[PDB]
């Protein structure tokens, strides 16, 4: 097999700072039951 | 918020087992380059 | 609900150590205990230990204290949920007491007083403590015998008779033919050796339409064999049906 | 053991049945929680019972528990044939292990009858060719668990080389067992007939083959 | 007692995958850099000295490199950086003679 | 033991509830490209009158904790006490009851708002 | 019966009052021309947070419903128990009481300022 250099598209070059990050939101109302009644 | 998986051997997909959190990224200047990258992070123990 | 595999059926002789293995699938290794007990005939069911995979923690009987090592592997993750991991147990200065079966199972919790309660299981490696050496079966096939004259039934099967340790694992035509099949225990003979008889209950019509072959796998002798069963019988009850 | 239990106990279909498990105060059970398990040997256990009271994920709600300062029981209301196997509880905390008991063999009674179903093998021509021989009685299908072989040379009771192993049960809640005669290739081609009695419930099944034929 | 009854919990762990707007941040020694504004950094936001890092202990998150936005929002970003520092720039309009 | 912000992840539910003051604190916070920053710190606050209102409707008002009366059904992933609060996280949870989560809802904001017509009676 | 957003704006303002659940649910509802949206999402908010700071400075805070100790006066157009809340639609009622309104809002955020004060004696 062989390998040759390569670019053009400029979205790699990000890439190889932003392989170990990504995006999440945070969903603060989770519902769970308890022997609680008001 | 961000999450930054922090093991010394990942290919950037998959599980990664020790994940923190952060805020805001380290510092990634943006070189414009081809086929050479420039200025980048290094890997950690082999190359990746 | 997940599941749980163990090693070969191994033999050892006394004095030795033994190296028995338990990997995991189906759900996260670190959050639950591993706990071993083993199970002889002359002393009922004891536990050992447990062990931590997160923490590293473990906690010995004093019975075991002396003469036990636990290890874990480290976390293979999977999904985002479930994983894959391994759990070794060494017992060093085996005895003639030591004689028996041995299983690990996952904690039942993370949190609360119940968290290491051994929950779900595994399978088991029998471990037979004899100053014997191993010996190969000696597989005969079993002619076949009336069993319904009217109902136009039968029952044929193999003979494992000689073999030394357990187990032995008896299957039908490479794990095709599974039903009406009853393995029976084996007897300790006057010498020490075991010998188990298997016998598949089939109806008289099916003769060259099918392949009876008895496959009798024994892994401590590194031998397989494969027995054809002669679908001509000689009982005189079933000689009527063909 | 230091944790002792019911040796045996009873119960007949759809009613209930209650097991003892007791000791000194150092493993029970003031300050100690309970379990119990549902353990066929041979085969491997199930969680019924921890924290004493609680049953275990998927357990039917036909278990349940009761523990005491001197003792810890359990009811399994509404027996099934299933049930007639091996319980044993452990005495545990959050911290210590588990300290096992005695077992407590539990035998549903009020269930139906099973006759034995035996065949006999006469020893194989690749047997006769070593020289040996060896006559394979097995017994299947029968309730209770508790019968008894006994062999015969020509209408003569036999001996010698007589073998028989353990009733065991099997996965339709039957008992099974198998019996082997070790005989000469001289024995074979001088007696007329060789049989295998099974006595149950004095009721004798006995099945005979024939090296003359 | 033994009936168990819904309850409200505000503040938990609890996150989904998502896209949101991103924005920037480079410390205040890159402000003092000045030279009319170099690159990007202007009215940004400057980088508090505090990087906050919390490890997330037995969670494991199956991240995607090749399937990430924070590059299409790096890039384009990019990309519109470029054109905002040309607009009040000098046109060579008169130059094909 | 402040382990941080999200820092009860993996922490079993009961043991992320001790945390619920740390992951909500830190839930507010306090020419183009400046406007990338105004138009996702506005989207950053309607994300909070959004939950916040909700918190409003339902029986809670005050924040972190509250209960109400409406019974849990069993179809919604029937686990025990042990099961949930002792053996399973946040994260965990809220995928089995991603279905569920919109059905829920509904009878918290119905259910209090038959408490408080039935307040101005008793008044 | 959800008869939906403003169902019972024509009801009663006694049958209008089973649905301020359902009016005050979807009150907040969670380049150029891009803009037009944002100068009008945000005053969105203002008018959400302009209502509920008065149902703050009130004795009110927790939404719907809420009573105060100011007295009402007859000459805010004298109708009886039963010719308002069976006989009249909130359209109609905050026609006649449009005069009053400003008066009003003026005794309940003072006649609260009164209670706090003397709760912290009483403590
Ligand atoms: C990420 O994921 C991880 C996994 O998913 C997760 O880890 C899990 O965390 C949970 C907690 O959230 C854990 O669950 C708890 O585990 C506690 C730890 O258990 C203790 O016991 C061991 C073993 O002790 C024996 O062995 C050692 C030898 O190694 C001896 O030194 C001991 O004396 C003892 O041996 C005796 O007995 C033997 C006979 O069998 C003899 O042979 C021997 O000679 C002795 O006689 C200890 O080694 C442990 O130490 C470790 O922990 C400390 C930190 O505390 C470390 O510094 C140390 O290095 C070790 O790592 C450990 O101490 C359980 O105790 C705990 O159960 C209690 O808590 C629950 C609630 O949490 C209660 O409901 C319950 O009632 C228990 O309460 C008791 O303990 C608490 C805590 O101290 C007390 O406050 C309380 O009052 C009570 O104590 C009193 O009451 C008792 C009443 O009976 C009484 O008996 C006591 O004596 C006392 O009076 C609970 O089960 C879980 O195990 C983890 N691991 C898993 C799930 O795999 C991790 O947290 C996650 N992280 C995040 C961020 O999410
Ligand atoms: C080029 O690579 C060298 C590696 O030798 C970088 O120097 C290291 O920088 C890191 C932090 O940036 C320090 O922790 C190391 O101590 C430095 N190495 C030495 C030998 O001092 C250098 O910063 C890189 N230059 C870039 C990326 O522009
Ligand atoms: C649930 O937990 C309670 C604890 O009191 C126990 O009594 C009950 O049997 C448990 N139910 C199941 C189905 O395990
Ligand atoms: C609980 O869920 C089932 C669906 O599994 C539904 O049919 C039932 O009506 C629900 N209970 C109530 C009180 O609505
Ligand atoms: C949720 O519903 C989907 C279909 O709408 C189903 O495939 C999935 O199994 C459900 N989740 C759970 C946890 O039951
Ligand atoms: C009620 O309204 C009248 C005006 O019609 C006013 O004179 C009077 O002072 C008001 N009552 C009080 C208590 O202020
Ligand atoms: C409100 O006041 C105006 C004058 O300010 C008056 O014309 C009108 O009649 C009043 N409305 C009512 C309902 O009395």
């Amino acid at each position: 097999e062989t390998f040759r250099p390569g670019g053009g598209d400029m979205r790699d070059n990000w890439r190889s700072e932003l392989y170990k990050y990504k995006v999440v939101k945070i969903e603060p109302l989770g519902v769970a039951p308890t022997r609680c009644k008001r | 918020a961000i999450l930054k998986c922090k093991d010394k051997k990942f290919n950037g997909t998959g599980p990664c087992p020790s994940v923190s959190t952060v805020q805001c990224t380290h510092g990634i200047k943006p070189v414009v380059s081809t086929q050479l990258l420039l200025n980048g992070s290094l890997a950690e123990e082999e190359v990746m | 609900q997940g599941q749980l595999v163990q090693s070969g059926a191994e033999l050892k002789k006394p004095g030795a150590s033994v190296k028995i293995s338990c990997k995991t699938s189906g759900y996260r290794f670190n959050f639950y205990h591993i706990n071993w007990i083993r199970q002889t005939a002359g002393r009922g069911p004891e536990w050992m230990g447990w062990i931590s995979p997160y923490s590293g923690d473990k906690n010995l009987a004093p019975a075991f204290q002396d003469r036990v090592i636990m290890t874990t592997d480290t976390e293979v993750p999977v999904t985002s949920f479930t994983s894959t991991g391994a759990a070794y147990m060494e017992i060093r200065n085996l005895k003639f007491d030591d004689t028996g079966t041995y299983f690990c199972a996952k904690g039942l919790l993370r949190d609360g007083s119940s968290t290491w309660l051994p929950y779900l299981w595994g399978q088991g490696t029998l471990l037979t403590v004899s100053s014997a050496s191993t010996k190969g079966p000696s597989v005969f096939p079993l002619a076949p015998s009336s069993k319904s004259t009217s109902g136009g039934t039968a029952a044929l099967g193999c003979l494992v008779k000689d073999y030394f340790p357990e187990p032995v694992t008896v299957s039908w035509n490479s794990g095709a033919l599974t039903s009406g099949v009853h393995t029976f225990p084996a007897v300790l003979q006057s010498s020490g050796l075991y010998s188990l008889s298997s016998v598949v209950t089939v109806p008289s019509s099916s003769l060259g339409t099918q392949t009876y072959i008895c496959n009798v796998n024994h892994k401590p002798s590194n031998t397989k064999v494969d027995k054809r069963v002669e679908p001509k019988s000689c009982d005189k009850g079933l000689e009527v049906l063909f | 053991s230091v944790l002792t239990q019911s040796a045996s106990v009873s119960g007949s279909l759809g009613q209930s049945v209650t097991i003892s498990c007791t000791g000194p105060n150092s493993v029970c059970c003031s300050h100690k929680s309970i379990s119990w398990y549902q353990w066929p040997p041979g085969r491997a256990p199930t969680l019924i019972i921890y924290e004493d009271n609680e049953r275990a994920p998927g357990i039917s709600p036909r278990f349940s528990g009761y523990k005491s300062y001197w003792s810890a029981y359990l009811t399994i209301s509404d027996l099934r044939p299933e049930d007639e196997t091996t319980y044993y509880c452990c005495s545990y905390t959050h911290n210590s292990g588990c300290v096992f008991g005695t077992g407590t063999k539990v035998s549903v009674l009020g269930q139906s009858k099973a006759n034995p179903s035996v065949t006999l093998f006469p020893p194989s021509s690749e047997e006769l060719q070593a020289n040996k021989a060896t006559l394979v009685c097995l017994i299947s299908d029968f309730y209770p668990g508790a019968v008894t072989v006994a062999w015969k040379a020509d209408s003569s009771p036999v001996k010698a080389g007589v073998e028989t192993t353990t009733p065991s049960k099997q996965s339709n809640n039957k008992y099974a067992a198998s019996s082997y005669l070790s005989l000469t290739p001289e024995q074979w081609k001088s007696h007329r007939s060789y049989s295998c009695q099974v006595t149950h419930e004095g009721s004798t099944v006995e099945k005979t083959v024939a090296p003359t034929e | 007692a033994e009936n168990l009854w819904v309850t409200v919990y505000y503040g938990v762990p609890v996150w989904k995958d998502a896209e949101t707007t991103l924005f920037c941040a480079s410390d205040a020694k890159a402000y003092e850099t000045e030279k009319h504004n170099v690159w990007a950094t202007h009215a940004c936001v400057p980088t508090d000295p505090n990087p906050q890092e919390i490890h997330l202990e037995n969670v494991t998150e199956e991240f995607n490199m090749w399937k990430n936005n924070m590059v299409e929002q790096m890039h384009t970003d990019i990309i519109s950086l470029w054109d905002q520092s040309l607009k009040p720039c000098v046109k060579l309009t008169p130059l094909c003679v | 033991v402040f382990l941080g912000f999200l820092g009860a992840a993996g922490s079993t539910m009961g043991a992320a509830s001790m945390t619920l003051t740390v992951q909500a604190r830190n839930l507010l916070s306090g020419t183009v490209w400046g406007i990338k920053q105004l138009q996702a710190r506005v989207l950053a606050v309607e994300r909070y009158l959004r939950d916040q209102q909700l918190l409003g409707i339902w029986g809670c008002s005050g924040k972190l904790i509250c209960c109400t009366n409406v019974p849990w059904n069993s179809s919604w992933s029937n686990r025990n006490l042990s099961e949930i609060w002792d053996n399973m996280t946040w994260l965990q949870w809220d995928k089995e009851i991603s279905n569920y989560t919109q059905i829920i809802y509904g009878l918290l904001e119905e259910s209090q708002n038959q408490q408080e017509k039935n307040e101005q009676d008793l008044l």
